[PDB]
RNA sequence: GAGUCCCAUAACCUUUGUACCCAGUGAGAAA
RNA sequence: GCGAUGAUCACCCAUGGGUGGGUACAAAUGGCAGUCUGACAAGU
RNA sequence: AUCUGUUUGGUGGAACCUGAUUAGAGGAAACUCAAAGAGUGCUAUGGUAUGGUGACGGAGUGCGCUGGUCAAGAGUGUAAAAGCUUU
């Protein structure tokens, strides 16, 4: 008598009611291993009883880990005790075919009128249930299984393995990886802008070469001024006004163009600079010690090209590629790197302190030179 | 590890020689011999005047194999595990087993002859 | 299509008669008829090491 | 799964009776969930109470074997169990009585100085013994009164008995001239009925738990299904392998045959041939 | 880059709607997926840089479609009749692919049919093959109604009244940036496929 | 290095053979633009413009399933719609190959119980969203009985001696009726008191008592020395 | 569990000494760190020993990482300083590697402490 | 009549300007 | 007051220059490199 | 080149020989008509079919049943116990 069944699965809990037992003596038989495959004659075995959803992924996640390290979670006592009879502790008890011989004490513990059994015979009316699924169910529940068997599986794994997205490598591969290709746009924008503001004087791009300098000012001086007061950010103000009054190349819709070209340069430009600033942020609190031995943006590159934080950790010390007594001071800084990489790579919340003597040693060493 | 079958069994008890005792001085190593559920099989369908042979295969030092298939073929059964795997020593008396087994190649061969088992194609005899 | 075969037709020939390129390398005995579906690729080789297979 | 959960080098001599129990101690409580109980005489003067470490529940987590060791001065020769009230009882030289507490006899129930071959408690009215001694007897006892009931002497000696799990007071013999004797406890001068298909001793009877057919084994290496309104047998289960078969049990499903013979195997057998035992759907059930 | 302006997070999504993004079917399969997912949780020091990157993008889109109006804007000031006829980027890219809009009215209608394609163009003429028919003037939305081998027939009445306007408008000096002589043409080939597109090759 | 190949469908489906002048096992890439433990890639241009798409070569002296494949098996089960249960995914090493054979429509659970791995997996699992990382000991199959439903092969990649114990758990709690049953047997790491011969005779006799069926077994020896794999298919009822 | 888990006691501890020491003698021993993991990368080791007190941990604790990866045994000795002494250099070591040989006179030993090394792990 | 949507919106070569060069090894080094 | 947490390993002058081979980036009204056909077709 | 005559590739397919097949060998079309094979899908669910032929149903009562608690009995144990067992 193997009378009521305890499926459990990401969606929630199912009690299922044993209608025939199927045969035990028989068990390992041909007609007896495949009717569990035939789902015509499985719906013969089991009805479903009761199936209580779970509230969300968070008691999904908790009950996954009460119900792998074996233990009677709430949302169990509430169904069991919804669906077990309240059958006698001394004589006859009701006999709940699970499918965990650890969880089982745990149950009994709770319920002392509940037997529970998990041989091969609840083990294969349970790989039956497993193995029909959402047929059994009737269309009562929300959720596609294995879509929540994937959300719980990738929460179960990342919460036993402890996976912080602080310490996350990926962000700042992303991070400068991006700001490279922003490299270039601001300077292929800015370079666009120039030309297009090299027939209305050509020796902006002469006093004022850095791009995001030239954009700003152009940005608001559209004309002759005279009043050079608030263009110093003033001896390159002033030849600036004097080149304005000595003006020397050639409209109105062309020139609110490039004004709104020069304002795009300026927003990649100010969007450039932060996120340095969060790279540095987060290189300090992803990968200190490197950031200490060579900088942060310098340790930027070395993961990105090492492809993660791991591979340049497990990477050999002579083969990093960092960027006479000039040719070995790289072979010493890309040794010392390695090791505070390693260092800052295991290490679970890393300081700076290993970061700063390796900085020391490699300081000591270029000064011996 | 020795595949024995039915008539090296038979032929064991008509010349008096202990299985592993016998396997032991034969090879001058340490036996563990295997009797297929086949071969047993073909010593319980030999009838009630191989008694003796039967409860003698039935010894706990003898140690059994399951073999999966249909029929109780024994021949069949050991030369397909046999040329599977090239781990096993077979020791058997029939003449078209004996060549089989002697054909296909590795595989030492263990037989009663006169007072004492004999062994042939294992190189490392003394 | 034919369009395509008619520009990867040589090195094809080349896969297909590989055994006498080169006098020391000889290949195992296949025949190698030009299969239905195909494609032809570059090799990668990333930015990691150097110098080697470069 | 065909397997046995222990062994035991249980005695020297031939182990000549076996059963089960649920030893019911006044001191200890059986924990008949984890453990099973067998206990088992021999030639040797010796009734032995072994526990069993069983996987049928996982309510748990154990010192299996030889739990007690009964002693007689003679040798025994069968051994059944009460089914209740922690009682057996171990024929042998003579026919005693026994619980699991005391190291000794209860009583000694013996009608005459002839030895006692078999023994059987019934099923329901528990307390109703039968037995068969090597003089051609089969004797009842009663354990209200503690005494022995009524005794028949047959032409040749009865091997076994089985008693009737749906009547109560019907019993079926099994015995050396070919044939089972099915013969009622009130009226012991007639048999109620004779399954005559047997050509050499029946070495054993069981019946069926719904009491409607008996399983008979016998000393041509042969068994035979017989359903007991009949007297003559259903179905006859034979095979080249299987000599001699000692005992046989009709299993508690009903539906499987167990018989134990004598070059060592115990093999299963279906009592319906034809049927299969997977769960059918309503049009092949039908 | 707008809907993550607009929730950030998935119990932000949870507790959040929005219409004016992602049309009124979506919202069901990022709701559900919002609720079961095999994504991690961030943090806000990072949906800040997340967020600026999102707004970065929009005003990026933003800034694509005002260059847009611009390129129309000055290509319907410049040779409005080509803009009448194949369209704005489409003449766009004609006369910056053949440099100067006086070089390309100077071209003959058979080249402006096949002004794109000039690689598969040459290697079929150097050997002996046939010489695609399309070009540049394959995204014109006229070529984009036709439907089989009179897409070929009205690329080349088109490049041939587009040579007509094209020239027209650059080398008038009475023009008057309306667009009516594209116009013209363009009804011209418009009842063309009409014409070519109510025959057909069964017979009924 | 910078070479061209052809490639061309392998007889099992799903992993190809990139022939040139030596050829290379290749399966497709499910994360296109990076190498995961710096093998060579192909680059395909496949015919709205062509897409570039692309290819990794398995290494078989890094897989042993791969050291399989081109020693020549004569059925794999993972194929390309399949889910398929590794056991002992010790890095993404060839759970990247499984799972890009696997598909986009079929699943790919690795188990593994080292937490370094672990991190690896899940950062892999990122960008290949069809691998279930599962960390967890694959001696216990109950503390993972509920994230994983009804898979189609397991492959088993542990080292361990009680691995004809750990194949039978996995495969009674989640493979299905006539699934795959691929093992890497490793003699040395079984054991090393006997032989190689009788390490895999003993496991392939425990892999029939647990009833898997062996169909197939491979030395895959110019790759590795001492080592097997075992192709059964998961019986049920009737080895027979 | 700590960082440098699989650590050994005494006796094994000393048995892992003398066949490192023994095969700094035969030339079967590669010592240091990358060269640790430059020969484990390249598959030539049969266990690696890294010392569980070195003045960071995470230094060394890059190799098990690389052994789990390619299935080579690891190994813990509670000794820099003796570690060193016993590879026979002037110096002390935190990581050390037994190369595969089959020309090798210690194989039989190198096998012991593998499998002693692998029941501890 | 007629091979572009399969990068003439491209590829390669040449020249001109800008920044560099001409990994492994594995116990020595210093006096 | 060392070290395995790593020692070590193209042409011309009495740190500095002269001369060029490869690397990437960008440019070129530099090159390859040359802008299809030409009178019928559809219907009744 | 009114030199050359080998190779590669296409076209062609005599004689002999070998193998297979034979109301000669095919090909194209489909919201065509039939004959069969394999796999997959679908709650595919009466272990003996509704709560009830006024012979019935509902309400209530009485008997029956379940669980824990307490008390009593009895066994066992013991100096006394305690404890444990009790269809
Ligand atoms: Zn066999």
């Amino acid at each position: 008598p193997i009378e009521y069944l305890l499926f459990e699965e990401p969606t929630g809990y199912a009690v299922f009611k044993v209608k025939l037992q199927q045969d035990d003596i028989g068990s390992r038989l041909k007609e007896v291993q495949e009717q569990i495959n035939d789902f015509g004659a499985f719906t013969k075995l089991i009805e479903l009883v009761s199936f209580a959803p779970f509230k969300g992924a968070a008691e999904a996640l908790e009950n996954a880990n009460d119900i792998s390290e074996g233990l009677v979670s709430e949302s169990l006592k509430a169904i069991l005790d919804l669906n077990l009879p309240k059958a006698s502790s001394k004589k006859k008890n009701i006999t709940l075919a699970i499918s965990d011989k650890n969880l089982g004490p745990s149950i009994k513990e709770e319920f002392p009128y509940v037997d529970c059994i998990s041989n091969e015979l609840a083990q294969d009316l349970i790989r039956g249930v497993r193995l029909h699924g959402e047929k059994l169910f009737k269309g009562l529940q929300s959720g596609d299984l294995e879509r929540a068997q994937l959300g719980l599986g990738h929460a179960y794994s990342r919460a036993k393995v402890k996976f912080s997205v602080q310490k996350n490598d990926n962000h700042i591969i992303q991070a400068i990886a991006l700001l490279d290709q922003l490299d270039k746009d601001i300077n292929t924008f800015a370079m666009r802008v120039k030309e297009w503001y090299g027939w209305h004087f050509p020796e902006l791009a002469k006093l004022v070469p850095d791009n995001y300098t030239f954009a700003k000012l152009v940005l608001f001086i559209k004309d002759k001024a005279d009043d050079s007061l608030h263009d110093l950010a003033n001896e390159d103000s002033g030849i600036a006004q004097r080149v304005i009054d000595n003006a020397r190349i050639s409209s109105e819709t062309d020139m609110e163009n490039v004004c709104v070209f020069a304002q795009r340069v300026a927003s990649l430009a100010d969007y450039r600079r932060q996120l340095y600033d969060y790279l540095c942020e987060k290189m300090h609190t992803v990968a200190p010690n490197l950031s200490e031995l060579i900088g942060e943006v310098i340790g930027a590159r070395l993961i990105s090209h090492a492809g993660s934080l791991t591979n340049l950790s497990k990477q050999a010390a002579s083969t990093v590629q960092i960027l006479k007594n000039k040719g070995r001071i790289s072979r010493y800084l890309a040794n010392k790197c390695s090791m505070a990489s390693r260092i800052d790579n295991y290490s679970e919340e890393p300081s700076n302190v290993f970061g700063s003597v390796l900085k020391k040693q490699v300081e000591q060493r270029l000064e011996f030179y | 590890q020795v595949l024995i079958d039915t008539n090296f069994i038979n032929f064991s008890i008509q010349k008096k020689v202990d299985i592993v005792r016998g396997m032991m001085d034969c090879l001058l190593a340490k036996c563990n011999p295997l009797i297929t559920d086949c071969v047993m099989a073909e010593l319980e369908k030999l009838g009630p005047k191989y008694r003796i042979a039967l409860k003698l295969a039935r010894d706990p030092r003898i140690k059994r194999l399951s073999c999966s298939h249909k029929g109780t073929y024994a021949d069949d059964c050991l030369v397909h595990r046999v040329l599977q795997h090239k781990c096993y020593i077979v020791a058997t008396n029939d003449a078209g087993l004996k060549q089989r087994i002697r054909k296909i190649p590795g595989i030492p061969l263990m037989s009663v002859g006169g007072h004492a088992y004999v062994i042939e194609k294992l190189p490392d005899v003394f | 299509d034919d369009n395509m075969r008619r520009e990867v037709q040589r090195d094809l020939l080349l896969i297909k008669h590989r055994a006498a390129l080169d006098p020391k390398r000889h290949y195992k005995k296949q025949r190698w008829e030009v299969p239905e579906r195909f494609a032809i690729g570059t090799i990668i080789e990333d930015k990691s090491e150097f110098y080697s297979s470069r | 799964t065909r397997e046995e959960f222990v062994s035991f080098k249980a005695h020297y001599g031939l182990v000549t009776g076996l059963c089960v129990t649920q030893p019911r101690f006044h001191d200890k409580k059986p924990d008949l969930k984890s453990q099973n109980f067998m206990l088992s005489c021999s030639d040797d003067k010796t009734v032995k109470l072994w526990s069993i470490n069983v996987d049928d529940y996982s309510n748990k987590n154990n010192e299996e074997g030889l739990i007690r060791t009964f002693d007689g001065e003679s040798a025994f020769q069968g051994i059944d169990s009460h089914r209740e009230n922690s009682t057996f009882a171990t024929g042998g030289a003579k026919i005693h009585l026994w619980d699991v507490n005391r190291l000794k006899p209860v009583s000694d129930l013996s009608w005459g100085a002839d030895n006692i071959t078999s023994l059987k408690f019934n099923q329901n009215e528990t307390d109703i013994l039968a037995s068969t001694g090597s003089d051609n007897s089969i004797v009842l006892y009663d354990l209200r009164t503690n005494s022995p009931t009524q005794k028949i002497v047959q032409t040749m000696r009865t091997n076994a008995i089985c008693w009737n799990p749906m009547e109560a007071f019907n019993f079926v013999t099994a015995n050396e001239d070919h044939n089972a004797y099915y013969y009622d406890m009130r009226n012991l001068s007639r048999s109620l009925n004779v399954f005559k298909d047997h050509v050499s001793a029946v070495m054993d009877v069981d019946f069926s738990p719904t009491g409607d057919e008996i399983v008979t084994g016998s000393y041509d290496k042969s068994i035979r299904i017989y359903k007991t309104n009949h007297g003559h047998s259903r179905e006859i289960y034979h095979t080249k392998r299987m000599q001699h078969v000692f005992q046989v049990k009709y299993s508690m499903d009903s539906k499987y045959i167990i018989s134990g013979s004598d070059d060592g195997n115990v093999r299963l057998w279906r009592s319906k041939a034809w049927e299969r035992s997977n769960v059918k759907t309503t049009r092949e059930k039908n | 880059a707008r809907i993550i302006l607009t929730m950030g997070i998935r119990s932000k999504a949870s507790e959040t709607d929005l219409s004016e993004i992602l049309p009124e079917e979506i919202e069901e399969r990022v709701k559900t997926a919002a609720e079961v997912s095999m994504g991690t949780e961030i943090t806000q020091t990072d949906l800040d840089n997340i967020n600026a990157l999102a707004e970065q993008i929009v005003e990026f889109a933003a800034y694509r479609e005002q260059l847009s109006n611009y390129l129309s804007a000055r290509m319907k000031a410049i040779a409005p009749n080509l803009t009448q006829l194949v369209g704005e980027l489409v003449g766009a890219r004609l006369i910056a692919h053949s440099g100067s809009l006086i070089s390309l009215a100077k071209s003959p209608a058979s080249t402006i049919q096949i002004l794109g394609a000039e690689k598969a163009l040459f290697r079929a003429l150097k050997t002996k093959h046939d010489t695609p028919k399309y070009g540049l003037l394959y995204h014109a939305s006229l070529v984009g109604q036709a439907t089989g081998k009179n897409k070929g027939k009205i690329a080349r009445v088109l490049a041939a009244k587009a040579a007509v306007s094209l020239r027209y408008d650059a080398l008038a000096e009475d023009r008057d940036d309306s667009g009516d002589i594209g116009l013209e043409s363009r009804a011209k080939v418009e009842n063309r496929l009409s014409q070519l597109e109510g025959r057909d090759l069964r017979t009924t | 290095g910078g070479a061209k190949v052809v490639i061309e469908p392998h007889r099992h489906a799903g992993v190809y053979i990139a022939r040139g002048k030596e050829d290379l096992l290749v399966t497709k890439n499910m994360a296109p633009g990076e190498s995961v433990y710096g093998e060579k890639r192909i680059s395909v241009e496949e015919p709205v413009p062509p897409t570039k798409v692309e290819y990794r070569v398995w290494n078989p002296f890094r897989s042993k399933l791969a050291a399989g494949i081109m020693g020549g098996l004569d059925e794999l089960f993972i194929a390309p719609g399949k889910k398929v249960l590794y056991l002992g995914a010790a890095s993404g090493t060839s759970v990247s190959h499984v799972s890009d054979v696997v598909g986009p429509e079929g699943v790919v659970y690795a188990v593994e119980f080292s937490h370094r791995p672990g991190r690896e997996l899940i950062s892999m699992a990122k960008k290949r969203p069809n691998i279930i990382p599962i960390i967890e000991d694959a001696r216990h199959p109950q503390k993972y009985r509920m994230l994983i439903g009804m898979v189609d092969c397991v492959f088993a990649d542990v080292a361990q001696p009680d691995q004809a114990r750990i194949i039978a758990l996995n495969s009674h709690m989640f493979l299905k009726d006539q699934g795959g049953v691929v093992i890497s047997i490793k003699a040395n790491c079984i054991d090393s008191t006997v032989d190689a011969e009788t390490v895999f005779a003993r496991e392939v006799q425990k892999l029939r008592e647990e009833r898997i069926k062996p169909l197939e077994q491979l030395t895959l020896e110019p790759y590795e020395r001492d080592h097997c794999i075992v192709v059964g298919r998961y019986m049920r009822s009737g080895l027979k | 569990n700590p960082k440098a888990f699989p650590l050994a006691d005494a006796a094994l501890t000393q048995q892992i000494l003398d066949v490192v020491q023994q095969a700094a003698n035969l030339r079967q021993l590669k010592k240091g760190a990358n060269e640790a993991t430059k020969t484990l990368n390249r598959g030539i080791s049969e266990f690696i020993i890294m010392a569980a007190d070195c003045e960071p941990i995470e230094i060394l604790l890059h190799l098990p990482l690389l052994c789990e990866d390619k299935n080579v045994p690891y190994v813990f000795v509670p000794s820099r300083v003796a570690l060193g002494r016993a590879c026979g250099v002037s110096r002390p070591v935190i990581a050390a590697s037994i190369t595969t040989n089959d020309a090798s006179a210690i194989k039989t030993q190198i096998y012991a402490v593998k499998d002693k090394i692998e029941t501890l792990l």
